[PDB]
DNA sequence: ATCTACATGCATCGGATGTATATATCTGACACGTGCCTGGAGACTAGGGAGTAATCCCCTTGGCGGTTAAAACGCGGGGGACAGCGCGTACGTGCGTTTAAGCGGTGCTAGAGCTGTCTACGACCAATTGAGCGGCCTCGGCACCGGGATTCTCGATGGCGGCCGAT
DNA sequence: ATCGGCCGCCATCGAGAATCCCGGTGCCGAGGCCGCTCAATTGGTCGTAGACAGCTCTAGCACCGCTTAAACGCACGTACGCGCTGTCCCCCGCGTTTTAACCGCCAAGGGGATTACTCCCTAGTCTCCAGGCACGTGTCAGATATATACATCCGATGCATGTA
C-alpha cells in the first residue's frame, strides 16, 4: 500500500525533469518512477498503460517511435 | 564342428569361406575368421540386450524395430558407431525441446 | 512436375511435428518439396545406374541400398 | 533358389540374453542388415590395414587393430577382450 | 463451445507422432513421385514394391533429421516458428550445398 | 591522436589472413601439445618432422571450416558475435558431438 | 601428471584463425571453448594413428598414420602422401 | 636407397600439355598425386563391390562405366565417360 | 609399342593393370579396364590442372601452389562437390566476407 | 466530486475433452518337425609369405643464444546483444463436404532365374629391355623489399531544418 | 510567440593509415640431364569364367468395385512473427609491457629401413557327410474391438486493482 501520486502525473514528471529535444524514453521514465517515488512491481505494466491512454487522448505527442516501444514528449 | 572349438555361436567356418572369397587378401589367417566371430558375436549381444531391455520395458514378449532405434541412440557407445544409418519403421527417439512448452 | 504436387500439406505437417516444430511457416511446404524432389533425383540418379549397370529394366530393393550406401546415408532392414 | 542368411544364429545369441523374448520377422532382418555391414567395414579397413603394411595374409592382429579404430573406446576395449580370449580357447583344443 | 487455443494440440501432435513409427506420408502419391523422377534416366521402369518402400523409409529419415537441426536453428535464434532460412543454413553446414 | 573505429581493422586483418595459406598456429607450442597427448596412450613416441606439420595443417582447416559455420549460426542469431552457442550448435549439426 | 600444453594456444592466434574463417567479432568465452574441442579433435586423431603405428611395430608415429587416421574420420589430407 | 615409384612424370606432361609454359611447385605436385592415388582407390573399390554385388568374378570396362556415373557429378560424368571410352576403342584399335 | 602409346594416354597403362591384378579388387582383371582408367584418370587430372592454371597465371605466377589448386576446386561446383570430403594442405580459404559484417 | 460499477491479471475449479487401461478373441505369423544337398570339416601336400636376426643410416629428439615478432594486459567506449511494445496476420483448430486410397477379386505375362554347354578371355609364366626413378646441378620464377601511387576510412567543420525552453 | 537559440541530423573536404602496384634483387627449388634397374611387355599355354540360348514359372502390372478414412475448402481468430526502438555492458581498438616462438646450427642415437635366411602357415585338392535350408503344418502372442478408467486443457468464476 505504498503511497505516491498519479501515474499520468509521475509520467509526466519525468518527462520535465531531463530535458531532451528527441524525448523522454519511456524506460527511462521507470527509472525516475522507481527512484523518485515508491512503486510496486506494477509499476511498469500500468507505466506502459497510462502511456496507452493520454498518447491517444491528446496529452502526450509521439516523436519517432510507435506506441510505448518508440519516443514521445508532452504535448503543450 | 570348429565353432564348439573356439566357444563361439557364430560360424567361423562359414566367415573363413566369405574371407577368402571375397577379394580381401590373397591368404587368409587361421585365428581371424575366429576373432571376426568373436567380434561380431559380442556386438550382436550388445544390441541384442538393450533391445531385450526395450522389449520387457514395453511389456511385448516379441522384439520390434522400434526397440532397435531406441536402444542405440539412447546408449552413448551405440550411436556414435551408427550415427550414419537409418533404422526402417524406427522413429526417432521422443525429444521436445524445452522452448516451446508454455510457463 | 505432375505428381510432386502429390506430397499434401497434412502430410509435411507431421513430419515436421515428429521434428518437433510447434508451428511451421507457409513458404516451408514449397521449399521440402523442391528438396525432396532433388533428394529423390540424387538417389534414383543413383539406383538406376545400379540398375542399368545389371541391364535389368526393373529395380530392386538392393539398388536403393546400395545407391543410399554410396550417398553415405545406409539404411537398414532391406536385404542389408 | 537356396538362399543363406545369418537369422538362425541371430536368434541362438537372443535367447542367451533374454530367454523369454521373440523377434518380428522385420527386425530379424535388420540385425541382418547390421551383421553384414560390420563384416564388410572391418574386413575392408582389415583389408586396407594388410595393404598398407605390405603384408599378404591377413591375421588376427589386423582384426583387433581395425575394431580399436572404428568402436568408441568402452565398446573397443570389451570388444578386444571377448575377441582375444575366444581365439585363446580356439587354438586350446 | 470449447475451442482449444493455438499450439496446444500441436505439442499433443508432437508427443503422438513422435511416439508413432508409422508413414506420416501418403503411399500412393509418393509411388507416382518415384515413377515420375525415375522416367528422366531411364525409361518404363519396373518397381519392386519393397523398392519404393525403401525409398520412401530413407527418404522420411533425411527430412525428419532435418526438421530436428531446422528446429535447433530456429531456436537458437530465439524463435517458435521454423523458416526457410533456418533450412538452407542446416543443409549448408551439412555439407549436402555449398 | 588517431583511432580506428570498433569494426575495420578486425576486417582488415579477414581478408589479410584470408589471402594468405601460411600457418597461423605457432609451430613449437602445438609439438609440445602433441607430444603430452600422445603420452596419455604411449610412453617414449618418436615423431616425424612431416607428420607434426601434416597435424598443424588438418587442425587448422577442421577449426577454419567450422568458423564459417559458427559464423553462419551467429549471423542467423542476427548477431556480429560468435558465441559459444553457436558453436555447440555447430557441432550438433555435424553430427560429431 | 598433466603438464597441460593446451594453454599454449594463445588468444590472439585464435583471433586470426577466426579471421580467416571470416568472423568480424569474437566472444570471449570463446578461447576456452576452442581448447577443448582442439583437445578433443587431437586426442581422438592422435588415438587412431598411435593405433595404426602400434599395428606396424613402430616406436615411431609416421605422417602417413595421420593421413589414414584422418580419411577414417571423414576428413581425407591431399599433400602428405596416400 | 630403394626405388619407389610415383606418378610424377605423367602429370608434369599433363601439366604441358594444357599449359606449356606454366609450373608447378613440388607441394603441390605432392597434392596432385595424393589426389591421383585418391581418384584410383576410390574408383576401383567401387567397382569391385559392383563385380560383387553382380557375382562377377571379374573387373570389366563396363563396371568401370557405371562407378564413374555415380561418383561424379552430372556435367563431369558425362565427359569423363566419353574420353574413357574413347580412350578404350583407340586402345583395342591397336 | 607400349600399350599407353597404343590406348592414347600419357598415364601409364601397364602400371594400372599391374595395380588392377595386385590390388585384391577381383579374380580376373578386364582387358579394357586399366585403359578406362588411364583415361579417367587423366581426364580429371587436366581439368585440375588447367582450373589451377588460369588460377596461377591471375596470380602472375607461372609455377602452380597448393593455394592455385584450392582457389580452383572450390570455386567450381562440380568439383567442391566431388572434393568437399578432401582438405588441400596450403590452400587457405577463399577470401569472403558476409556482407552483413561491412559497416554503412 | 464520490459511489457504482467495468477492464485486467493471476490462481482454483469445473466439465470435457482425447488418452489410457482392460478383458476377450480373432488371426496369421512365429514356432516346430523332416528330407535333401552341397558346403564345411578333415587329410594331405606344397611353397611362399613372414618372423627374425643382423646391419645400415636417415632423421628424430634434445640443446642453446639472440632477435623480435607475437602475446598479454589494460583501459576506453562504440555499437551490437537483448527485452518490451505492438502492430499485424499467418498460422492452427475444427466443420462439412469431397476425394480416392486401401482392400480384395483373379488374369495375363513380361521377365527374373536356374541350367547345360564350351568358347572367348585373362591368369600364369619366362625372357626381355626400356620406362622410369634415385642423384645431381643450373638458374629463373618467386618471395622479398623499398616507394610511391591510390583507395578508403572517419574526425573535423560548416550548413540547416525541426522544436524546445529562454530573453 | 517571434525568436535567436540550439540539439539533431547532413555532406564535402582532409588528414592519414592501409593496401596496392613497381621495379630491384637475392635464392631456394623446379626442370632438364644421366645411369642404374626393376617392372612393363610379349609370346605361349590351358583351365574356367562367362557369354548366351532355352526352359521354368514366379511376380509385377491391371482393371474391377466398393468402404470408409484421409483429404479438402472454408471460416474464424489467436498466439506469435518481427521491425523500431530503448538501454546496458560486452568486446574491438590498440597502446604499452611482457613473453617465448623462431632461427640456425648440430650433437647424439633411437629405430625405421633393408637385406638375407629359415620354416610355419594356408590355399588347393580330394573324399566325406551333416549343418542348414525349402517346405508342409501348428497355435499362441498380439492386432483389433468396444468398454471403463482417467489425464490433461481451457472455459469459468473471483478476489484483487486502481481505472476513467
Amino acid at each position: 500500500s505504498a503511497s505516491h501520486p498519479t501515474y499520468s502525473e509521475m509520467i509526466a514528471a519525468a518527462i520535465r525533469a531531463e530535458k531532451s529535444r528527441g524525448g523522454s524514453s519511456r524506460q527511462s521514465i521507470q527509472k525516475y518512477i522507481k527512484s523518485h517515488y515508491k512503486v510496486g512491481h506494477n509499476a511498469d505494466l500500468q507505466i506502459k498503460l497510462s502511456i496507452r491512454r493520454l498518447l491517444a487522448a491528446g496529452v502526450l505527442k509521439q516523436t519517432k517511435g510507435v506506441g510505448a516501444s518508440g519516443s514521445f514528449r508532452l504535448a503543450k | 564342428s570348429r565353432s564348439n572349438r573356439a566357444g563361439l555361436q557364430f560360424p567361423v567356418g562359414r566367415i573363413h569361406r566369405l574371407l577368402r572369397k571375397g577379394n580381401y587378401a590373397e591368404r587368409v589367417g587361421a585365428g581371424a575368421p575366429v576373432y571376426l566371430a568373436a567380434v561380431m558375436e559380442y556386438l550382436a549381444a550388445e544390441v541384442l540386450e538393450l533391445a531385450g531391455n526395450a522389449a520387457r520395458d514395453n511389456k511385448k514378449t516379441r522384439i520390434i524395430p522400434r526397440h532397435l532405434q531406441l536402444a542405440i541412440r539412447n546408449d552413448e557407445e551405440l550411436n556414435k558407431l551408427l550415427s550414419g544409418v537409418t533404422i526402417a519403421q524406427g522413429g526417432v527417439l521422443p525429444n521436445i525441446q524445452a522452448v516451446l512448452l508454455p510457463k | 512436375r505432375d505428381n510432386i504436387q502429390g506430397i499434401t500439406k497434412p502430410a509435411i505437417r507431421r513430419l515436421a511435428r515428429r521434428g518437433g516444430v510447434k508451428r511451421i511457416s507457409g513458404l516451408i511446404y514449397e521449399e521440402t518439396r523442391g528438396v525432396l524432389k532433388v533428394f529423390l533425383e540424387n538417389v534414383i540418379r543413383d539406383a538406376v545406374t545400379y540398375t542399368e549397370h545389371a541391364k535389368r529394366k526393373t529395380v530392386t530393393a538392393m539398388d536403393v541400398v546400395y545407391a543410399l550406401k554410396r550417398q553415405g546415408r545406409t539404411l537398414y532392414g532391406f536385404g542389408g | 533358389k537356396r538362399k543363406e542368411s545369418y537369422a538362425i544364429y541371430i536368434y541362438k545369441v537372443l535367447k542367451q540374453v533374454h530367454p523369454d523374448t521373440g523377434i518380428s520377422s522385420k527386425a530379424m532382418s535388420i540385425m541382418n542388415s547390421f551383421v553384414n555391414d560390420i563384416f564388410e567395414r572391418i574386413a575392408a579397413e582389415a583389408s586396407r590395414l594388410a595393404h598398407y603394411n605390405k603384408r599378404s595374409t591377413i591375421t588376427s592382429r589386423e582384426i583387433q587393430t581395425a575394431v580399436r579404430l572404428l568402436l568408441p573406446g568402452e565398446l573397443a576395449k570389451h570388444a578386444v577382450s571377448e575377441g582375444t580370449k575366444a581365439v585363446t580357447k580356439y587354438t586350446s583344443s | 463451445p470449447h475451442r482449444y487455443r493455438p499450439g496446444t494440440v500441436a505439442l499433443r501432435e508432437i508427443r503422438r507422432y513422435q511416439k508413432s513409427t508409422e508413414l506420416l506420408i501418403r503411399k500412393l502419391p509418393f509411388q507416382r513421385l518415384v515413377r515420375e523422377i525415375a522416367q528422366d534416366f531411364k525409361t518404363d521402369l519396373r518397381f519392386q514394391s519393397s523398392a519404393v518402400m525403401a525409398l520412401q523409409e530413407a527418404s522420411e529419415a533425411y527430412l525428419v533429421g532435418l526438421f530436428e537441426d531446422t528446429n535447433l536453428c530456429a531456436i537458437h535464434a530465439k524463435r517458435v516458428t521454423i523458416m526457410p532460412k533456418d533450412i538452407q543454413l542446416a543443409r549448408r553446414i551439412r555439407g549436402e550445398r555449398a
